[PDB]
């Protein structure tokens, strides 16, 4: 029981880690944000 | 002109509507107006 629950607490901390440091792991909702963001910019770049 | 209402402008060939606020941004002493995005004349510099 107390291996399990140092491996749980050491994965969750390696997790805050691994994000903290590593970036565009974060990719699925960026990519999101900035197709958005790129439509609505062309759609105004249209007037021109 | 005025100030801090929606005003018809024509401005020695920009004509657009809005209203007209004094601006912080600091141009350039040959540069006549701004834009950001897409053709948007976001700031005006009064010639008389």
């Amino acid at each position: 029981q107390k291996l399990i629950a140092n491996q749980f607490n050491s994965a969750i901390g390696k997790i805050q880690d691994s994000l903290s440091s590593t970036p565009s792991a974060l990719g699925k909702l960026q990519d999101v944000v900035n197709q958005n963001a790129q439509a609505l910019n062309t759609l105004v770049k249209q007037l021109s | 002109l005025v100030k801090n209402k929606c005003v018809n402008f024509n401005f020695n060939g920009l004509t657009g509507t809005g209203v007209l606020t004094e601006s912080n941004k600091k141009f350039l002493p040959f540069q006549q107006f701004g834009r950001d995005i897409a053709d948007t004349t976001d700031a005006v510099r009064d010639p008389q």
